[PDB]
């Protein structure tokens, strides 16, 4: 009836809105289970291999997280840049003198760009703070928790003005190998929640991905989060007559069932906006008892986020609405000259960092000891997975391709998921080759 | 969890709740305040004594022979127990001789306690060496025992058992030439097999204590242990429960009776100071306040009583309802709450704002000088031998024990059957008396 | 070892920030009263000069040399006086002024919402002439609109205010956050005195004043022989209780005990709806309520991870989210107060404790240890504690259970204590 009957009369039905990559034809498909996929998570102490500990914050302890990160920062940048030397905070010098600190915004409010200050590690300025200045600097681009090294003027000691800012390297590239090139191309599935109206259990965006998937038999599959949100009406005015996790294995049962005869590889991301799982970033996998051995064969969990290789190639996984949470406070000089989406991938690329913004925005709940031991990029990923409520897109920025899935349902409206091809290039030739070859975007 | 004495020198390494942590500390602390209380009051080796600390005990499931109840739960709580005690009593000296005294007396009871089968046992695992000797032994060398041994009169060598030690273990006591020595191995008696051991148990005790000391700056940065284990002994009350909202039916006539019949010295004194002077200074106001509030009296009576001897106190009654109506509604009432919500327990009243001059609150028994306590206990008319033994308590700085004894010499018995702290309790046991 | 000095009467506040009597001992035994003290200083310029005359009335009569009792009995009564003279509105308008400087532009703070100083600054750049610019200082005072609005929200100008007889002031605001804490900085720590106390004293605040009240520095160690481990209708008085609407007949159900009712009608909450015209048992919706349960829970600690902050020094208390690396020897100094010292808006410790709340509202097992007499445990447990029951209460523990047993140190390790 009434609910999902747009998605039952949706004219855009299996078509594709957007591409990057080269040219390629429509019929999109894998070999199956069949061939040799690898499939094994990455980087930062193995991403939660257990499911979690605590929620005791010490202040100290968060303020020697966000100090070591600021240090570490500051000492590879040092050596990248070739820096002399970092000068306290506190300590006028009339000469341009290089400083150091992690950007914040002076109120508690929206930042604005004459309110920013710089607060710096304790072994250079003690952990003090100051204000900052940007008029007489040229461009910049800032957002609360990211690491800068401003070598502004500062030669009163109570406030500095902005000169230059350096530019963050970010981490260099995971380096392949022999059995890497030794992969044949392949492709992969990407799907966000909600998958299922505003109104609805029935899940018939859930039944079309079944469909979808089951009809084209892809290499391996990606579901995020979240499977049932808090936000929606439905069980914000909690009139369920099942239990959170009753329903939540009942999902899981019927996609892990409606996927038996694709072949394909299975993983599922969760969210923070998922509701019977703990509501803290970074989160633990799922909880699952019913899986035969070959379902265990099939189907993983990984922890959000996720730094896993597929082939030998790097996804880099978040669930989080990281690209909203930026978009609301980063600001630039200029806006319309570059892309919003193209400075935001910079900065996520930029600060080694799965969440580079500090503090978060309400709706988020992050414990800083695990973030900081659990929730750093090992390498600059060759692909990134950021499910956005902002507009689907595919841009590839520093080597590193970003694909926006969008979507699945925005609500009664239409959603999308995407395709991409990926295989190893030539191992030597150009000096940067990436795996991926070309991207769809499709509407569901 | 081996035995059930055990020596307590391996430090746990489970996981508890912090419910179940406070609950072992508050338990062991009052286990061994409720030592310290008994043996000052009792000898150390009588029955009633022995019994009594039994039923604590009992009551506090802290020790007991080997059984399936035995193996889980008591061994364990008085382990934990007696490490987050040396974590709370390692911080001084004085704390730690208390400490010591308390514990000592605890593993000569318990020892006491267990059966001379399980001795042997409980020797082998305590992983230092001693050997029992056989009977043909005993029989072979009990003349020279009773030759070498000290003033112990006769020959009589009686069912008490003999050991077989290296001689570096004993050197106090064979430096006396005490006892006698065969190849470097010594022969005593149970007496002092149990004072040889529970000087090197104080002996290890000591240090341990010292190392934990050290120890101390390192494990206090936890925010949630703080401000338990910097005063589980120092101003926690043994579960004084003579909290706020009590009930019962108190006539505000009788109030000088019942002062003269069931008030503990401090507060039938400050009672006699607000009728003969008809005004307090802060802390005896709000004392006596918070105790009749405590007492049973209701809201009403109380703001009547105080208006009412205010009125001999000779200042307006609007001003009584203005300055003091409102305070007297905030102690009954709302939060502000452990310091107007509560009654008074003993422990703080003698430990909190000691009198000045113009002052009567305190425990006088910790608050003023033993002539003056010898004057006050005249006009209370007390035998003087009474009074004699009180002031040796006082002398002993065991105020709780000497109050105790004072609330038996008024009602004419011998044993209350508790242990104070709390003047209510003091008052609610008088009206069980009756 | 010496003697540095003598004060005949001394305000012990905190290190180096207390209120003392300097004594110097002259000859012939004498000494001189000297007036010194640390930690006075006030940092933000936003009160009332009536309320700086307060808190100079308060220092002066604190510092006095009469007995504790007089000075008590002094501040309270000037305390009725300004309480009763606000109320009634015979203080003249121009006391009720604040002054604050501009830092940036209006539209240049985030806070816009927040801050009543830049709202008035907006108003008055928005209808008026010459615009309010940075380094300016705004005069404003508070009003109520009867538009219930934040106080914030309503604040206007003087002049606008008294050329408006449409809206008037609010005295509640004032004795709310512009006269209480200026006189309980320094009035608190009197021992016998409490901020509730000092609501008391100054109008009809108590309840309401207790609900918008901080609680944070009543808690102290400093109790020299008073709690043991207290018991649950105190250590959950703090704690907001449990709200749930009824699918039947949607009216709101309240439960913050086990069980309900008084003596022999003691029956558990829910075994009857709220509403007496809804004839449908609660024990049948067990699903949703152990949903609703989540949904709270989940909402409680998801405020706990906001790491909401706020400084301890009554007067500033800064609402911050953003922990400044600045850290002084008890916590993190408040960067508004360069001398003070921060602490979260809702304890950690506070929320395990509400959810320890929460598993004793729905510890049956252990409300039936606690009234002492068996028969009516028996009568009870017969007539309504079915083993069905029992094991939906169960359930509705373990909808807890499963987040205490991975919650926040709930749990200690020993190893790490005794390393
Ligand atoms: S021991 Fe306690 S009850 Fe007895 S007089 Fe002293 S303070 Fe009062
Ligand atoms: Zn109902
Ligand atoms: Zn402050």
């Amino acid at each position: 009836a009434t609910p999902s009957q747009k998605y039952n009369s949706r004219s855009n039905r299996g078509e594709v809105v957007t591409s990057f990559g080269l040219a390629q034809g429509v019929s999109w498909s894998g070999r199956g289970g069949a061939g040799n996929i690898s499939l094994k998570v990455l980087g930062c102490p193995e991403a939660l291999t257990g499911s979690y500990k605590s929620m005791f914050q010490k202040l100290p302890d968060i303020r020697e997280v966000l100090t070591c990160k600021i240090e570490e920062l500051g000492s590879e940048l040092k050596e990248h840049y070739k820096i002399e030397a970092f000068t306290p905070l506190l300590a006028p010098a009339q000469e341009p003198v290089t400083l150091l600190g992690q950007i914040g915004c002076d109120s508690n409010g929206k930042l604005n760009n004459k309110s920013v200050i710089l607060e710096g590690d304790r072994e250079h300025s003690s952990g003090a703070q100051i204000p900052v200045d940007l008029s007489e600097l040229k461009e910049y681009s800032l957002f609360p928790g990211q690491v800068v090294i401003m070598e502004g003027i500062n030669t009163t000691g109570r406030k500095l003005v902005a000169t230059k800012l350096y530019e963050g390297v970010p981490l260099p590239f995971y380096q392949p190998t022999e059995e890497d090139a030794d992969f044949e191309q392949s492709m992969v599935l990407v799907a966000c929640g909600p998958y299922t109206t505003s109104d609805s259990i029935t899940y018939d965006p859930l039944l079309d991905l079944i469909a979808v998937i089951n009809h084209d038999r892809p290499d391996v599959c990606i579901l995020f989060g979240p499977f049932l949100d808090a936000k929606h009406e439905q069980v914000e005015n909690c009139l369920l007559t099942s239990p959170f996790e009753d329903i939540f294995k009942q999902c899981l049962r019927t996609i892990i069932e409606g996927t038996r005869s694709s072949g394909s590889h299975l993983v599922f991301v969760p969210s923070l906006r998922d509701v019977h799982h703990e509501p803290v970033y970074p989160q633990p996998p799922f909880s699952y008892s019913d899986l035969s051995r070959e379902d265990k064969k099939q189907v993983q969990f990984v922890s959000e986020p996720c730094s896993l290789s597929i082939n030998g190639v790097i996804f880099g996984l978040t669930s989080t609405d990281l690209l909203f949470h930026l978009g609301a406070e980063e600001i630039s000089s200029s806006s319309g000259t570059s892309d919003r989406f193209s400075r935001i991938l910079k900065h996520i690329l930029t600060q080694r960092s799965y969440y580079p913004l500090y503090p978060p925005q309400e709706d988020m709940a992050i414990d800083y000891e695990s973030f900081y031991v659990y929730a750093q990029l090992p390498v600059t990923p060759d692909v990134l997975i950021i499910p956005s409520e902002l507009r689907y897109f595919v841009k590839d920025v520093l080597g590193c391709v970003c694909v926006n899935p969008g979507r699945l349902t925005k609500g009664q409206v239409g959603g999308t998921f995407a395709r991409l091809y990926l295989r190893r290039p030539a191992a030597d030739g150009a000096e940067r080759q990436s795996p991926c070859i070309a991207v769809q975007v499709v509407r569901i | 969890y081996p035995h059930c004495l055990q020596f307590y020198l391996q430090p746990p390494s489970e996981n508890i709740s912090l419910i179940e942590f406070e609950n072992l500390a508050i338990d062991r602390v009052k286990l061994l305040k409720s030592v310290e209380n008994l043996g000052v009051s009792y000898v150390k080796g009588t029955e009633q004594y022995q019994s009594k600390l039994e039923s604590e005990l009992r009551k506090l499931k802290f020790s007991y022979r080997e059984n399936l109840e035995d193996e889980y739960e008591p061994r364990r709580r008085d382990h934990i127990s007696h490490f987050i005690l040396r974590l709370a009593y390692c911080q001084s000296e004085e704390l730690r001789r208390w400490f010591i005294q308390q514990e000592m007396d605890l593993l000569r009871f318990r020892f006491s306690i267990l059966p001379k089968d399980k001795i042997q046992d409980f020797l082998k695992d305590s992983q230092l060496q001693f050997e029992a000797i056989s009977d043909e032994e005993k029989t072979l060398r009990e003349q020279e025992i009773v030759a070498s041994s000290p003033s112990l009169s006769g020959l009589k060598l009686g069912f008490e058992s003999i050991y077989k030690i290296p001689f570096a273990d004993a050197l106090d006591l064979f430096r006396g030439r005490k006892v006698y020595l065969e190849d470097g191995f010594a022969y005593v008696p149970l007496k002092d097999i149990v004072a040889i051991i529970l000087n090197e148990f104080r002996a290890k005790l000591s240090k341990a204590l010292a190392l934990t000391a050290r120890s101390l700056p390192a494990v206090q940065s936890d925010e949630r242990l703080q401000p338990l284990l910097n005063h589980l002994s120092h101003s926690y009350t043994g579960q004084d429960y003579s909290t706020q909202g009590n009930v019962g039916k108190i006539s505000l006539d009788q109030i000088d009776l019942l002062s003269t019949k069931s008030f503990p010295p401090c507060m039938r004194q400050l009672h006699k100071a607000l009728r003969e002077n008809h005004h307090l200074r802060h802390g005896g106001r709000m004392q006596y306040g918070l105790f009749l509030k405590g007492i049973g009296l209701t809201l009403e009576q109380a703001l009547q009583f105080w208006k009412q001897e205010f009125i001999k106190g000779k200042m307006d009654p609007d001003k009584f309802d203005k300055g003091y109506s409102y305070n007297i509604r905030h102690s009954f009432g709302k939060e502000g709450k452990r310091t107007d919500y509560t009654p008074f327990s003993c422990l703080k009243i003698i430990l909190s704002n000691p009198p000045s001059q113009g002052d009567y609150h305190g425990c006088p028994f910790r608050h003023s000088d033993p002539e003056l306590l010898k004057q006050k206990l005249q006009s209370y008319k007390i035998s003087p031998g009474g009074i004699s033994q009180i002031l040796d308590l006082v002398k002993g700085t065991h105020y709780q024990v000497a109050c105790q004894k004072y609330f038996e010499m008024i009602h004419n018995v011998d044993d209350c059957g508790f242990s104070l702290n709390h003047p209510n309790q003091f008052f609610c046991e008088s009206q069980r008396i009756l | 070892i010496d003697i540095d000095g003598v004060f005949k009467s001394l305000l012990l506040l905190k290190k180096k920030k207390y209120a003392a009597l300097v004594v110097e001992p002259t000859s012939d035994g004498n000494y001189v009263t000297k007036q010194e003290l640390k930690g006075l200083d006030i940092v933000r310029r936003d009160w009332c000069d009536l309320a700086k005359d307060t808190g100079n009335f308060v220092i002066g009569q604190i510092l006095s040399d009469q007995s504790r009792d007089t000075i008590v009995e002094n501040i309270q009564k000037r305390l009725i006086e300004i309480g009763e003279n606000v109320l009634n509105g015979s203080v003249p308008v121009s006391q009720f002024e604040i002054n604050k400087a501009l830092t940036k532009d209006p539209q240049d703070y985030p806070d816009k919402k927040s801050l009543p100083h830049v709202h008035v600054a907006l108003w008055i750049n928005s209808q008026g002439g010459r615009k309010v610019k940075a380094g300016d200082t705004v005069s404003y005072v508070i009003c109520q609109d009867g538009s219930n609005l934040t106080a914030s929200q309503r604040a206007y100008a003087p002049e606008q205010l008294q050329k408006q007889d449409n809206l008037t002031i609010d005295t509640q605001y004032y004795l709310a956050q512009q006269i209480h804490p200026v006189v309980a900085r320094i009035c608190e720590p009197i021992d016998g005195i409490d901020a509730v106390l000092i609501a008391t004293w100054l109008g009809l605040d108590p309840t309401q004043f207790r609900v918008h009240h901080y609680h944070k520095d009543e808690e102290n160690d400093a109790l020299l022989g008073g709690p043991a481990q207290l018991t649950d209708e105190e250590k959950y008085r703090d704690c907001e209780r449990f709200k749930c609407p009824c699918p039947t007949c949607g009216t709101e159900n309240i439960y913050d005990n086990v069980f309900d009712g008084s003596g022999t009608d003691m029956e558990p909450s829910l075994y009857r709806c709220s509403n007496i015209d809804c004839k449908a048992s609660p024990l049948t919706f067990t699903v949703q309520l152990s949903n609703k349960l989540i949904m709270d829970i989940r909402r409680f600690i998801k405020k706990y991870y906001d790491g909401w902050l706020i400084c301890e020094e009554p007067t500033c208390r800064n609402r911050t989210r953003h922990l400044p690396l600045q850290f002084s020897r008890t916590g993190p100094l408040c960067p508004a107060c360069m001398k003070a010292t921060l602490q979260p808006e809702y304890s950690d410790k506070s929320l395990y404790t509400q959810l320890c709340f929460y598993r004793y509202i729905f510890d049956a097992e252990c409300a039936l240890e606690k009234l002492t007499t068996d028969h009516e445990k028996d009568k009870l447990k017969k007539q309504f504690f079915t083993p069905k029951v029992l094991q939906d209460y169960r359930k509705l523990k373990n909808t807890a259970e499963q987040f205490l047993s991975r919650s926040g140190y709930s749990e200690v390790n020993l190893s790490k204590l005794f390393a």
